[PDB]
């Protein structure tokens, strides 16, 4: 299937939340929850490296499927998801199956050029909608945006526009939000009446 | 009598050096670090602009 | 012979220094110090002392040529040292010899341009380094470098540079580190491979 990355796929009507979101440390599940579906913000400084939090959200959860997208990091990362998937397994109705099957990866490491990131964007969450039409649930983590927000910020700077707030674009508040609209649980169009939900998991980096 | 004043003096003077031990080294950084947070946002904003 | 300021007349190689500065004053000398030929750092405040040492260098010193520079002084150091030609004479000889004849001085008001101020700095250093070729001593007297410091930042100011820090512009410290560049034991150029040495002594008024 051809599909433009930068148009919503259509669906039949939105519904709300109904079933949490598996989270493995019991902190952020018994006091600060999140549900199948919604949104999540993880602002915090370098050195706590919560990385490796979306690492834990990636190995372990209820969902169906995980799609992880990079936003210039490194290849480190990539490294030790791509060595550690294969080795990890799980079952659910009988065989057990390498959860490197029931994963996707976009890698797009800092050397990479600067305007491919806002497209890596765009494909994570026109993969991520794809699967939603498939009737299933689907938690994507999504890393380093305010890499994406500079990105912008430079191919406008160097389109000479004029800064409107910090150097950074006019519009970064709109396609931010626009970015995180592509979301929720809704019921699929289709005769086998399937029911679909995405779920994202922002990382922002103060 | 001496001794009692004595003793009740030493109350005194403990509690009261504890007490500006306690200013001295809790009150005065936070407040001269928010000094250099707040004329460092404003020469911020003054460049941009 | 005519020779532009800004750059260093080449020299064959620079030797570690290996000699203390002589001081009169015997405090500062056997505590705290200075080799012939380095770099040293006096505050400046209104009334503290400041010719204390100057004069005790100028009179009591190994050294065997002065230069004395400045922005934004007075006249009253210049007929302090007119004084200082009969009166701080050194009687290498048992006689009255003028410390003129061992010195040279430059001096500049705020009435003098800018670019006069940001330059005579740079000068100094271009006569230490015409005396310090002919296989002599020199000591610097780089007085009042914070005025430097503003005349610098009124010609960026003039230019319409970014202000970087403080309202400096962003090459100050660059500025510096090349200025104290220019100091050490050398020896240079010829055929009696004579040596000789430069020191920098700047002041400094927070």
């Amino acid at each position: 299937q051809v599909w433009p990355v930068r148009q919503v796929r259509p669906v039949t009507e939105k519904l709300p939340a109904n079933h949490p979101l598996l989270t493995g440390q019991r902190v952020l599940d018994a006091l600060f929850p999140c549900v199948q579906g919604g949104t999540t913000a993880i602002p915090g400084a370098f050195g706590c490296g919560k990385t490796v939090i979306s690492q834990s959200l990636s190995k372990y959860s209820n969902s169906d499927v995980i799609i992880y997208v990079g936003c210039g990091e490194r290849g480190n990362e990539m490294s030790e998801v791509l060595r550690d998937f294969p080795e990890l397994t799980m079952e659910v109705d009988g065989k057990v199956e390498s959860i490197m099957k029931r994963t996707a990866l976009v890698a797009n490491t800092s050397n990479m050029p600067v305007a491919a990131r806002e497209a890596s964007i765009y494909t994570g969450i026109t993969l991520s909608e794809y699967f939603r039409d498939m009737g299933y649930h689907v938690s994507m983590m999504a890393d380093s945006t305010s890499r994406w927000a500079e990105a912008l910020r430079e191919i406008s700077g160097r389109l000479a526009e004029m800064p409107a707030d910090s150097g950074y674009p006019a519009y970064l508040g709109a396609r931010l939000a626009s970015f995180y609209e592509r979301a929720g649980r809704v019921k699929c169009l289709g005769n086998p009446e399937r029911e679909g939900s995405v779920s994202i998991v922002g990382a922002v980096s103060p | 009598s001496l001794q009692t004043s004595f003793v009740t003096l030493d109350e005194a003077i403990k509690i009261t050096n504890r007490r500006v031990n306690a200013i001295e080294h809790v009150i005065i950084p936070r407040i001269e670090r928010t000094l250099a947070y707040i004329i460092t946002e404003l020469d911020e904003r003054e460049r941009e602009e």
